[PDB]
């Protein structure tokens, strides 16, 4: 599954990210089978936290590291899975992931950004 | 001037710049001999060393004044190019532009870049490439670069006329370099459609092979010449799909829902809800296996639905929603689809599942005009293209070799040895070459016993035959290598193929080569062509091969390019989609059986399209690659492709057949050793006779005469043949009855019981009354006479069987089904069907040899596919879900059986038609060249591992070429040769009975006559101009040329108002299109009425105005009647069959075209013919009929025989046989007759309400019955194809100019009034001299006149006087010739000379100017 | 396939006769599972009793005295989709005419559905003391004697008459 993300995303601190996520499904949406997660690790090889979720409804998870500054900002019909993260902080620098399942397709999506935070 | 060559020099060059100037100071066409590409004529020699290769002045003084300078290769090629600096900066003198010029001309020069071109290509078909293709993409590139180079460095950019951008082959691979370039060095995205961009170098290949370009022009000009029946083609599909339209809207989308829903549920909230295949599935009645849901209707004889559920029209359509009328775009596929008949027996069982089965007549009616004429009409038009140009180009080349030839003529003016030649004579050539044949022939049938389940004794002694074969094989072999100079051996191409087999079959045999027993099979198999030396047929397809390969090799090189090329275009644009998309097309999101996921399956669905076959892989493609990109493929594909295969087999059937053309063998210096030893062994055979005889005789009144005229004048009374005719009818219709719901009408049944008795009765009086008159010796010498004698012996067999109760004893209940050929008495009395008939039976001979070749190259090829497939096709299905199980599990038979044991429900099931042996061989065959279950035995072949092994997923994948080289050879060049000896069998008929038409009847071709007078009448009265100032000044208005276009310009819009309205359409849209048309109507009724006003009583003269008259009421009684119709009546159905008025209007489009007016008039000349031959078409369907009643009304209900199209009554039975009659789907209607054992079959089955039980047929009945069925129907509408292509050949070369006017009539009398002042009418023969020179062009004859005058065969009356329309006559035969007005007028103006003066005493001819001449000397 | 057949009106006293109850389903592919009763009156009264009753491969009898024995089965055998509920009289006796009901109760199995129907057949039946020929069979076999009679008589009235003539024509030469 094509996912299209930037590898690198350069936000200043203070500032809102918009984590872009589109991916190329044929098939339509169905939104009761329709997986996506937003996992977070802070390295290559460090533990993946997970934030965010698609099942049956949009479910934040509200991870204490993140405040209350996470959103979606997507559209799953659209093939719009983004997220924005609101207000940016220096320790929201790592890597984002965004995995999608879009049933009957087979291929499962993974898309990974570097958000790096400015001064 | 063979000492012309001169350098092109800088001299040279200021000549020609001063002579310019000079021209220019002051103010042809170029010898095509000398034009570039072509070749050099030999009238200048060899080219001195140093002048080839250079640049020379120019040779043809067409050009030798503008600024010019040719270049001669070292192969006599001819080259032209500018004097002008290119781009201003290259002199032609300059060192660089010379060394490109040396490199650009050069034999090395295409050799390269073709090597180039065609590793491109194997480069193309890679579905993911490695990473070396980068590197020679990029080499690839650079070469091409190259090329361009060199070529806009000898010829420059497009400074001057002979450059670079001048050529289109140029602009391609100018733009294929520069798209190259851009994708290569930017980069952008979307690379997918950016590398289809580079299929394009492909196309030049074109570019680099000599023959390729005239191939293509030629195509061109046949495809220019079809813009008349593509206008028609559009026009008649679009009034039918109207027709549908109106007929059909929606009806596609009648599913039966449940009747008791749950839970306060309704149809709106339930489509509303649901989405998925299961949930439908819950709610509408599915047939298990089926995609798309029953299909119920609310007539009564439309599909019935399950209790429990009721027609509601709601939902998408079948096919992914493919198919429907709804709409004029989708009913415009449909109908395209049903002109090609691709898969059209299924649009027909859906539309007779919804709509009524009454709604079939639409069907036949569109069947027969669109796809049957339309189609004919195509290729009249193309073969009428390309006859001419072939016969053109011919004619051309033989006046060139005219001219070439006039130039020459002008030019002019030890033991060996003795062993050796023992063996020679041992050779034995007049006998031993039958020994060999019938070797070879018994080879043949030798190897043609195999079957799936023999035993080892019969392996062995095919071993052992084998292996003798072999041995005379190459025992004849080495004979005859040593007998004649092996090196004179080797060179004989006949004993190049015998040695070539031999050879293959020793290596085979030496080591262990049996693992490639193919080859070995194939190429001993392959021996039987030896036989063409003494069949002239088998020769014949020989040559039509060679032909194909070796004459038109060019023809089919351009075919294999262009199906590479949309092979690998498809692959590109379309191969992702599937793997990414195949859960869509598939529910076990695997690739379906085609696809174009790789460069293999690509080209298989180029070939099918090329069948015939496009419609199912077209829906897939769609759904996985959205419509429009589908349909512009596909459309491309069938229209070009389809021209490019019916082009070359048009050429084959031309160049083939023209044996006439071919006809110049001189005496035949051997007769076959094959009659040489006929000869001998009839000598030898009377000598032995005569010896053996020899031997033998050593050893030992008034009252009969009367009563036979009396029968005679009864049987031949016109009343006692009626009375037989009717009977006749009577008896055949009480046939109709006997379906399976006899036992509800009882009595009906008695009297059909005593009308048969009645019936026999009858017959037999007449009978025994024809012998009494016509005599016995006479009655019997007939073919008729034998065949109503049979029939009546067979009836008074069945009564007197009957009567005396023996009945229901073995065969006497199957003489009963012999009562289906009653209807063939009526052959005898319909001289329509009677002439028809007699036409076949002239056919059969030449058929019969052609069928017999036909036979062996199909042995050829079912013994191949028996030592192939022998077997392999058994499979462990599971019997509920129909599946074949995985082959994982379940390797072997054993492991089946070993399930079988512990499961239920699964069975070792084989094919029906498979290739087990050469019976079902040939049944398979023919199922492949009609393409009908062709693909069910694909799957499987291609599926087969091994014997007892269960097959596994495209494991002989290859097996496919098998089928691809087997529809080539068998279907399409025995096609070839089939048609062209009918048509030659054909036009010996036609000469044999003078010249005759040979499908219509005496009273039929008066009637042709008569219709085809109303072609082009030409004399024309002057409508009259109005006395009144007032009605004259409209009148003046009404008759302008503006009105009537301003009125066709009317019509179209209407059509285009009818084009719009959907399914669904909102009450607005209703409502507005219903006003439209009331002003529509209102408007043409104003037309008529104005034209009625300023025309007076003389419009009903011109029959169009009379067509626009009718029309007007109809549509206006159509409009308030419907309006009637809604608020009194209730009436849907026939509401839309009155609102089918409208369409009348859109018909008065064809008053204007000029084009399409021509072919509707050849269709209309060409019914009479068409209805005999759909009369005799008619009766074999109703014999057929009937015997399929009989037959198979007790056959079970499994594939094809659904509740509806069965054989269970005469109507049902009839759109069976009508449907197959196209030979759509027989493969569906044979499959359950082959049941005839358990568990396939119940025979013990208890039918309610009847006594019949089995409810299986016998095969070999249904068989034959099939078989000859689409046999007879493939005969019959080859007849039509002929009939339709002759009338229209007929047609478009009838009418010549006749320019003479009426003046040129006056002049011919005023000079005729010089000369007979007393209007005599009779003109001296001695003043004939002076007559034909005092007339005016194009009447005059100039002296010396009297050569052309006495060849004009002039009559001559008592006295040596010559009568005035006899010279007449003569003269304007001689400005407009022997046309077919030529007859018709002679006629006109005799009768009227015959009706103005009754004597008739001196006008006989005593003699003719030719025969008078003849006296004279 | 199957076809309804209405069943015979006219029952030869001291004989055998087969009643006919035929009642196809709509589509063929479709399986059920069918049973049936059956009820009769006697001509000169008025109320339908029932007399029998079949489903499950068994016939189960009402012992109403009129058809005790004298009836067995004639329809499905081993089916349970019976489509045909015809049953044999045996001894045929003169208590034995009225008006016949055939109650169908079939019951369709499909996806998720199964639709409980009922059809009913009624039939009238009367005892005669032998059996009379159709009025349609003896009509149709004397308009086939007829029409026999009067073509021949045709065939032969022109043939004496074109006999005549051409002896006469004969002889004028
Ligand atoms: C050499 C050159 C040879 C000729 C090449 C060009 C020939 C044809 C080009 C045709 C281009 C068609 C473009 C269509 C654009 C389009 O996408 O339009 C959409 C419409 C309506 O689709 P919908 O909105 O109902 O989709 C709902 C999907 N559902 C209903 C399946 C569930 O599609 C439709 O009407 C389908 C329209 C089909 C029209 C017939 C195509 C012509 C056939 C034969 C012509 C003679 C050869
Ligand atoms: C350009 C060409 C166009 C022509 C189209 C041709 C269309 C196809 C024609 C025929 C197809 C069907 C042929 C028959 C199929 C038979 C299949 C079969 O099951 O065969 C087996 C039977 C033997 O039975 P068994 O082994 O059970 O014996 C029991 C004793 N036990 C078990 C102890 C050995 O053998 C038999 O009956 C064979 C009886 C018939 C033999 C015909 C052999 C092929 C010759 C000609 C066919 C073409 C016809 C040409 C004229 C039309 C034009
Ligand atoms: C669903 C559609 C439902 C609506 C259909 C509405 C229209 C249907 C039927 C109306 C038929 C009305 C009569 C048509 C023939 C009128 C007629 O008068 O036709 C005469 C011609 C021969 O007369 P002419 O042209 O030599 O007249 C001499 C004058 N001059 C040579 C200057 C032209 O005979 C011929 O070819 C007759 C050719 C007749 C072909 C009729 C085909 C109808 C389809
Ligand atoms: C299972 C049963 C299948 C039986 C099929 C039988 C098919 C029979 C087809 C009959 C097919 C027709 O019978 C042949 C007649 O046409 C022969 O008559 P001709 O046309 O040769 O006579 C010449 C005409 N003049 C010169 C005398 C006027
Ligand atoms: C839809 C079907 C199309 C029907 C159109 C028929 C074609 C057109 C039917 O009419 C053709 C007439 O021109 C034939 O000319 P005649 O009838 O005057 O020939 C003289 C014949 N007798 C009077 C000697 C016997
Ligand atoms: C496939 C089916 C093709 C059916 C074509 C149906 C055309 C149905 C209409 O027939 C067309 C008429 O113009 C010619 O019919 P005839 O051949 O009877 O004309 C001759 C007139 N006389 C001489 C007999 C009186
Ligand atoms: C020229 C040809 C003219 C005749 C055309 C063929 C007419 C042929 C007419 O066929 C009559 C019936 O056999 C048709 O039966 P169906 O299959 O529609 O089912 C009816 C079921 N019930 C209602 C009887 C129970
Ligand atoms: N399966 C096969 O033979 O493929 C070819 C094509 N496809 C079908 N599903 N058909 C239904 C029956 C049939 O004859 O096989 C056919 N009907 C036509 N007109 N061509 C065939
Ligand atoms: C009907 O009844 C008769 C008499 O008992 C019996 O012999 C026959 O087998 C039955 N037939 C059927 C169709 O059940």
């Amino acid at each position: 599954m094509e996912v299209t993300v930037p590898a690198t995303l350069n936000v200043l601190n203070g500032s809102d990210a918009r984590l872009p996520c589109t991916f190329n499904s044929c098939y339509t949406v169905n939104h009761k089978q329709f997986s996506l997660n937003w996992t977070y690790q802070e390295c290559n090889n460090c533990s993946e936290e997970m934030f965010l979720q698609f099942r049956m409804k949009i479910i934040n998870l509200k991870l204490e590291r993140f405040q209350d500054r996470v959103e979606f900002s997507g559209n799953p019909s659209k093939y719009d899975v983004s997220v924005m993260l609101r207000n940016v902080q220096p320790e929201d620098e790592g890597i984002y992931n965004c995995y999608i399942m879009n049933p009957p397709d087979r291929h499962r999506g993974h898309g990974k950004i570097h958000l790096q935070v400015l001064m | 001037g063979p000492q012309s060559f001169v350098h092109f020099t800088k001299q040279s060059l200021a000549l020609i710049e001063q002579r310019i100037a000079e021209r220019k100071s002051k103010e042809p066409k170029p010898s095509s001999d000398l034009e570039a590409g072509k070749q050099l004529p030999f009238i200048y020699g060899d080219i001195p060393p140093g002048m080839v290769s250079e640049p020379l002045e120019d040779l043809d003084p067409y050009y030798a004044d503008k600024k010019t300078f040719i270049v001669l290769n070292k192969g006599k090629t001819i080259f032209r190019f500018n004097a002008t600096p290119a781009l201003y900066m290259l002199s032609p003198f300059s060192p660089l532009r010379r060394i490109s010029i040396k490199i650009l001309v050069h034999s090395l020069f295409s050799m390269l870049i073709m090597c180039t071109i065609l590793t491109n290509c194997i480069f193309m078909t890679m579905n993911n490439p490695p990473d070396w293709t980068k590197n020679v993409e990029y080499t690839f590139t650079g070469i091409y670069t190259f090329e361009s180079l060199v070529k806009i460095l000898a010829r420059g950019f497009c400074v001057g006329e002979f450059t670079f951008l001048r050529d289109p082959w140029n602009w391609l691979d100018f733009v294929v370099i520069v798209f190259a370039y851009l994708t290569e060095f930017v980069n952008l995205g979307n690379v997918s459609a950016l590398r289809t961009f580079r299929v394009l170098r492909a196309l030049k290949t074109i570019s680099v092979i000599p023959g390729l370009k005239t191939i293509v022009g030629a195509l061109i000009q046949s495809v220019k010449k079809l813009s008349d029946v593509m206008i028609l083609t559009v026009f008649c599909l679009s009034v039918f799909a109207l027709i549908g339209l109106q007929l059909f809207m929606g009806n596609l989308k009648h599913k039966c829902f449940r009747n008791s829903l749950e839970n306060n549920e309704t149809l709106e909230s339930i489509m509303n809800t649901l989405e998925s295949e299961e949930d439908f599935r819950k709610y509408f009645y599915y047939l298990e296996g089926s995609k798309d849901a029953l299909l119920c209707g609310f007539s009564t004889d439309s599909g019935q639905c399950p209790e429990g559920y009721t027609c509601v029209k709601i939902g998408r359509n079948p096919d992914y929603g493919y198919t429907s009328f709804d709409t004029f775009s989708w009913a415009f596929l449909a109908l395209f689809r049903l002109m090609t008949q691709d898969y059209w027996e299924n649009l027909y069982q859906q539309t007779l599942r919804a709509a009524g089965k009454t709604y079939m007549i639409f069907f036949v009616v569109v069947i027969f005009l669109g796809s049957f004429y339309l189609i004919n009409l195509i290729l009249a038009v193309v073969a009428m293209a390309y006859k001419e140009q072939n016969q053109a180009n011919i004619e051309e080349a033989k006046q060139k070799e005219l001219e070439f030839q006039q130039m020459l003529d002008r030019l002019k003016k030890p033991y060996w040895i003795k062993f050796k030649k023992c063996i020679y004579f041992i050779v034995m050539d007049p006998f031993v070459d039958l020994a060999i044949t019938i070797c070879i022939v018994l080879n043949t049938l030798f190897m043609a016993m195999e079957h799936h389940p023999m035993t080892e004794e019969f392996k062995n002694v095919l071993a052992i035959g084998n292996l003798v074969f072999t041995g005379i094989f190459a025992a004849e072999m080495v004979l005859k290598l040593i007998a004649m100079d092996p090196y004179e051996y080797f060179q004989v191409g006949w004993n190049i193929f015998d040695s070539l087999i031999v050879t293959l079959s020793l290596v085979e045999l030496f080591l262990a080569d049996v693992e490639g027993l193919s080859v070995l099979r194939s190429f001993r198999l392959l021996r039987v062509f030896k036989l063409a030396k003494s069949w002239p047929t088998l020769n014949m397809l020989i040559k039509i091969i060679g032909n194909s390969v070796g004459a038109l090799g060019n023809l089919t090189l351009v075919l294999a390019i262009i199906v590479f090329i949309f092979a690998v275009v498809g692959m590109q644009l379309f191969g992702k989609s599937y793997k990414e998309c195949v859960c869509k097309i598939n529910d076990d999101c695997t690739l379906p059986r085609w696809h174009m996921n790789d460069f293999f399956h690509s080209f298989l669905i180029v070939f099918r399209v090329l069948c015939g076959e496009w419609i199912e892989t077209m829906w897939d493609c769609m759904e996985v690659a959205g419509q429009a990109m589908c349909l512009i493929v596909y459309m491309m594909v069938m229209v070009i492709g389809n021209l490019v295969v019916l082009n070359l087999f048009l050429a084959l059937l031309l160049s083939s057949f023209s044996s006439d053309n071919l006809t110049a063998i001189e005496e035949d210096p051997d007769a076959n050793n094959l009659q040489i030893a006929v000869t001998r062994i009839k000598k030898g055979i009377n000598y032995v006779k005569q010896t053996l005889r020899e031997f033998i005789l050593k050893a030992f009144g008034k009252i009969w005469w009367n009563i036979r005229k009396t029968c005679y004048k009864i049987v031949e009374h016109s009343w006692f043949e009626s009375f037989i005719v009717l009977m006749i009818l009577l008896s055949s219709g009480a046939l109709a009855f006997e379906d399976i719901y006899i036992e509800r009408k009882k009595t009906i049944k008695i009297i059909l019981e005593y009308a048969d008795k009645i019936f026999t009765y009858i017959f037999i009086l007449e009978m025994l009354l024809k012998w009494i008159a016509y005599g016995y010796k006479t009655y019997f010498t007939n073919a008729w006479c034998w065949l109503d004698f049979l029939i009546v012996d067979v009836s008074l067999v069945t009564l007197v069987a009957n009567t005396l109760g023996y009945s229901d004893l073995g065969p006497i209940k199957s003489l009963r089904t012999l009562r289906a050929l009653r209807p063939l008495r009526a052959l005898s009395r319909f001289e329509g069907m009677r002439v028809v008939v007699n036409a076949l039976i002239g056919a059969i001979p030449s058929i019969m040899n052609v069928l017999l070749v036909c036979l062996i190259f199909w042995l050829i090829f079912s013994i191949m596919g028996v030592n192939l497939f022998a077997g392999k096709f058994y499979e462990c299905i599971n019997t509920t879900d129909g599946s074949r199980f995985p082959a994982s599990q379940v390797p072997n038979r054993s492991e089946c059986f070993a399930l079988m044991n512990v499961s239920q429900n699964v069975r070792w099931k084989n094919l029906k038609v498979n290739f087990d042996n050469v019976g079902l061989g040939y049944l398979s065959l023919l199922q492949v060249a009609t393409f009908k279950g062709w693909t069910i035995i694909m799957y499987a072949a291609v599926d087969s591992v091994n014997v007892d092994k269960q097959p596994k997923y495209e494991y002989s994948l290859y097996m496919y070429i098998y089928f691809v080289v087997f529809i080539i050879f068998g279907s399409f060049f025995t096609l070839n040769l089939f048609i062209g000896v009918i048509i030659d069998n054909f036009n010996q008929q036609k000469k044999k009975l003078g010249g005759q038409d040979i499908f219509m009847t005496e009273e039929q071709k008066k009637y042709y006559n008569a219709m085809k007078k109303l072609g082009s009448k030409k004399p024309q009265k002057p409508i009259p101009r109005p006395g009144n100032k007032i009605q004259g000044c409209i009148f003046d208005l009404v008759t302008n040329q503006a009105f009537d276009i301003s009125i066709m310009v009317l019509i179209c819009l209407n059509m285009v108002t009818m084009m719009v309205e959907k399914e669904g359409q909102s009450q607005h849209m209703t409502e507005v299109l219903y006003w439209i048309n009331v002003v529509f109507i209102i408007l043409f009724t104003g037309e008529c009425v104005l034209k009625l006003i300023s025309l007076r009583h003389y419009y009903f003269t011109v029959g169009w105005n009379i067509f626009d008259f009718v029309v007007v009421i109809i549509s206006i009684v159509g409009m308030f009647l419907a309006d009637l119709i809604e608020t009194y009546f209730v009436s849907p159905t026939l509401f839309r069959v009155i609102r089918l008025a409208r369409i009348g209007r859109i018909l008065r489009l064809v008053k204007g075209a000029k084009g399409i007016r021509t072919l509707l008039f050849a269709l209309m000349m060409s019914l009479p013919a068409l209805f005999n031959i759909g009369l005799l078409l008619f009766l074999v369907m109703f014999i057929y009929a009937i015997f399929g009643m009989s037959n198979f009304a007790y056959v079970k209900k499994e594939d094809g025989i659904n509740d509806m199209f069965n054989f269970e009554t005469f109507g049902n039975s009839m759109i069976c046989l009508f449907q197959i009659t196209t030979s759509a789907g027989w493969d569906g209607l044979l499959a359950p007759i082959l049941n005839s054992k358990p568990p396939d079959c119940d025979p013990k089955k208890v039918h309610p309400g009847s006594s019949v039980e089995g409810d299986c047929g016998n095969p070999s009945v249904g068989i034959f019955y099939f078989v000859s069925y689409i046999i007879i129907s493939f005969l019959v509408v080859v007849n039509m194809y002929i009939a339709v292509i002759l009338e229209n050949f007929s047609v478009a070369t009838e009418e010549s100019t006749e320019p003479l006017s009426e003046d040129d009539f006056e002049m011919f009398y005023e000079v005729w009034e010089k000369f007979d002042p007393d209007a005599t009418q009779f003109i001296e023969f001695s003043k004939l001299s002076d007559f034909a020179a005092a007339l005016d062009p194009p009447l005059l004859i100039a002296k010396p006149n009297k050569v052309q005058l006495i060849a004009m065969d002039l009559p001559m009356v008592s006295g040596d006087r010559i009568h005035c329309l006899d010279i007449l006559f003569a003269f304007t035969k001689r400005v407009l010739g022997e046309s077919g007005e030529m007859d018709s007028l002679r006629s006109q103006m005799e009768e009227r000379f015959m009706s103005a003066n009754p004597s008739k005493v001196s006008y006989e001819p005593i003699t003719t100017t030719l025969k008078r001449k003849q006296e004279d000397v | 396939g199957c076809v309804e057949v209405d069943s015979e009106t006219e029952a030869v006293y001291g004989m055998t006769f087969k009643i006919l109850c035929i009642s196809c389903k709509r589509r063929s592919e479709t399986n059920a599972e069918t049973f049936t009763e059956w009820t009769f009156r006697q001509k000169g009264t008025e109320e339908f009793v029932k007399i029998l009753r079949y489903e499950n491969e068994v016939l189960q009898l009402e012992e109403d005295e009129r058809f005790e024995g004298r009836v067995v089965w004639n329809g499905s055998r081993g089916t349970k989709d019976l489509q045909d509920l015809s049953i044999f009289i045996t001894n045929v006796t003169y208590n034995h005419s009225g008006d016949y009901e055939c109650h169908v109760y079939r019951l369709l199995f499909f996806e998720n559905y199964e639709h409980n129907t009922s059809v009913v057949k009624k039939i009238h039946i009367e005892v005669v003391d032998k059996a009379n020929r159709d009025m349609a069979s003896i009509v149709s076999e004397i308009m086939m004697y007829v029409l026999i009679v009067v073509l021949t008589i045709w065939l032969v009235a022109e043939m004496i008459y074109c006999y005549k003539k051409i002896a006469a024509a004969t002889e004028t030469a």
